[PDB]
């Protein structure tokens, strides 16, 4: 939710037991009397301590369907499908631990069958999805009488 | 009653701008986008209509993170109707300090005469126009609005190369869109849109700012 | 226990000036033209989907969201909110389809 | 440089088993040992199981690019 | 409701799914980059 | 005929915009579409920096761009069938006739 940057990471954590000392200069161009002091400490006071471009990540990492297309690269599933599979692999490894059946399979292969079911369930090229979404709002729109 | 109302209102439309300059790369420190409306009274004039936070006092300029050769001015104009008379007052303040970009937070509207001569300056002065009305909300907080992020030219060609794609047959956002104007995006720049979906969790789609 | 205002008219900047009382992060409307012009086209696309689902679900019908996000991403393809009529077939390319 | 689906979709299987069944009919040379059936589709479906259909598929991308997949290369599902 | 379905049909007739998994029109125009924001089908998602 | 006259065989439309439409509808025959706003931007700039109704046939600053992005970027004369191109050209011709 909150905001991230290279210098916004620097200012709140290293420069608030430092900027909070007594300097009572004027507001130069609407800035604080201490914001110019922190930009003085940022622009010309350190070089190669710009490593907070990696502390604050330069972006989010992209999804595994934007990078690494889902029909070719295995286990490139959606981010709500990984949470479902990880919740189920946390539950299964607590209920298969004490269940006295065969249990020939483990987590490493349960995940593989769920991820290859995600991969094999991709809509194949040639699906004509436009008339499958022109009819799923066109056949139940004949059942809608006015009561 | 213009003592607490206009103080809260200028605090709000300054917090929106200092959350807007951070969202385009410009240097905004953390303690000055976490103002608590008592820091606005301790650091600014407390009575607006008397003129202690006058419309010459509130102007801020900040620099980009890459190079401080390209900056922007946040101009808060005095009169509620900015005509051509005060579109060329502030360009004299531009030329003396060598900038290219500035934002004018008009209070009740800019004239139809000056909104033509603001776009038709040159590609030299890229000047933007914001009403005070639409800077109380910060529409990039709304939980239906994606994370628009700007995109360099090195990453447009690779996404036109992955899909064997041209710029015509890519979807469009217009430049009068309320969030493309938040980021100040020209014609031609692709924006990357990270949709908080429910079928997936994130869905990257790309749009041209036409 | 979430108090929900639910007005019968639409004025977006009338409610923007009530921010310490109304949690304006979670606002909603029916009007796609009052969200495309205030909150953008990329949130006037997560309003088309909910305004189709909350028309079918009054009548008990449930439509899969993968059919609706294909209609919102077609109508908001040109940046504006186009209709699917005789005035949205002018944008098409084939004369033998028009 | 071929990056498409390794699998054979249902429309692929329809056109392959249709043309190959017409490439069994019209007195065309059959390419498997058989038992004496008389329907071209069963022949053309028992040849898909035995990796005998020699067809190349030109999977057009929307640009106009085409990849040349062989029916032998594509993993058919069971 | 012959009219509504007829219009949505003839405005979504072309939108077939391509070998790069992006839904495109009958003129190459990109509508979506993954079909339905995760790329799946409506039948084959029942047991996921 | 309602936009033309018998005395001089020309049309009564202003020639500040006929040159713009001529300059854009030869760009969109190629289908560049980045510069249907750039041509009207440079038309407005060339019309504000010096008013000149004496420019009767052509303008050199419009024609420099519409001979630059047509001679260059010439191989895409067949990728003009995109919805975004025919939408814009039917829009500009309809704004002209109306
Ligand atoms: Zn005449």
């Amino acid at each position: 939710l909150l905001r991230r940057g290279a210098f916004l990471s620097y200012s709140q954590k290293i420069q608030e037991a430092v900027k909070a000392l007594k300097l009572e200069s004027e507001n130069r161009n609407g800035r604080s009397p201490g914001t110019q002091e922190m930009l003085r400490m940022w622009y010309e006071l350190d070089e190669e301590s710009r490593r907070k471009y990696q502390k604050k990540a330069a972006a989010c990492p992209d999804p595994s369907l934007s990078v690494w297309r889902p029909d070719i690269y295995f286990a490139s599933v959606s981010e709500t499908f990984e949470t479902k599979v990880d919740d189920y692999s946390q539950e299964w490894a607590a209920q298969t631990e004490k269940s006295y059946e065969k249990s020939e399979l483990s987590l490493d292969r349960l995940r593989t069958l769920l991820q290859l079911k995600w991969q094999r369930s991709l809509c194949e090229p040639g699906e004509a999805v436009g008339l499958l979404a022109a009819q799923s709002i066109g056949e139940p729109s004949t059942q809608m009488t006015l009561n | 009653m213009d003592d607490e109302e206009e103080t809260y209102r200028l605090w709000k439309i300054r917090k929106t701008i200092m959350q807007l300059c951070h969202d385009r790369g410009y240097l905004v420190t953390q303690d000055e986008l976490d103002q608590t409306l008592e820091e606005f009274k301790a650091q600014f004039g407390d009575k607006p209509s008397e003129g202690r936070p006058r419309r010459t006092d509130l102007t801020v300029l900040v620099a980009h993170n890459d190079d401080p050769t390209d900056q922007m001015f946040v101009f808060f104009p005095e009169e509620p109707k900015v005509g051509i008379k005060t579109i060329k007052v502030y360009c004299q303040r531009m030329q003396e300090e060598n900038i290219t970009r500035a934002l004018i937070v008009v209070q009740q509207g800019m004239t139809p005469s000056a909104k033509q001569s603001l776009v038709d300056m040159a590609p030299k002065y890229i000047l933007e126009q914001f009403l005070q009305q639409e800077l109380l909300i910060n529409i990039t907080e709304h939980e239906l609005v994606p994370e628009h992020v700007v995109m360099t030219k090195e990453e447009v060609t690779e996404l036109l190369a992955r899909y064997k794609l041209r710029e015509n047959q890519l979807p469009r956002i217009q430049a009068g869109d309320p969030v493309a104007r938040y980021f100040g995006i020209k014609r031609g720049q692709v924006v990357k849109i990270i949709r908080p979906s429910e079928t997936a969790g994130r869905y990257i789609t790309y749009r041209l700012v036409q | 226990k979430e108090l929900v205002l639910n007005t019968e008219g639409i004025n977006l900047p009338e409610l923007f000036k009530y921010a310490e009382v109304l949690d304006l992060r979670r606002l909603y409307s029916n009007d796609i033209h009052a969200i495309a012009n205030t909150y953008g086209i990329e949130a006037a696309l997560r309003v088309i989907e909910k305004e189709i689902k909350d028309v079918f679900a009054v009548y008990g019908i449930a439509v899969d969201p993968r059919h609706l996000s294909l209609v919102a991403d077609y109508m908001c393809f040109e940046g504006v909110y186009k209709p699917l009529n005789r005035f949205g077939i002018r944008s098409n390319s084939s004369p033998l389809q028009q | 440089k071929r990056i498409t689906t390794p699998y054979m979709t249902k429309y692929e299987r329809a056109r392959v088993l249709g043309t190959r069944a017409l490439q069994i009919a019209m007195c065309a040379p059959v390419m498997v040992e058989l038992e004496g059936e008389t329907d071209p589709l069963l022949i053309a479906m028992k040849e898909l199981k035995a990796r005998k259909i020699p067809i190349i598929i030109r999977r057009y991308l929307p640009d106009g690019s085409y990849e040349d997949w062989g029916v032998d290369e594509l993993i058919i599902t069971d | 409701s012959g009219y509504l379905q007829r219009c949505i049909i003839k405005h979504l007739e072309g939108l077939v799914v391509q070998y790069d998994l992006t839904v495109r029109d009958s003129d190459g125009s990109v509508v979506q980059f993954l079909y339905g924001e995760d790329g799946l089908d409506i039948p084959k998602t029942q047991f996921l | 005929l309602r936009g033309s006259c018998l005395n001089c065989h020309m049309l009564t439309c202003p020639r500040a915009v006929i040159h713009l439409l001529l300059c854009q509808l030869r760009v969109l025959e190629v289908g560049a579409l980045q510069a249907v706003y750039e041509l009207e931007r440079i038309l407005n700039r060339f019309l504000e920096e010096n008013p000149d109704p004496s420019a009767s046939e052509i303008r050199e600053e419009l024609e420099q761009y519409t001979t630059e992005i047509v001679q260059n970027n010439l191989l895409g004369s067949q990728g003009a069938h995109v919805k975004n191109v025919c939408e814009s050209k039917s829009k500009l011709i309809a704004l002209f006739w109306k």
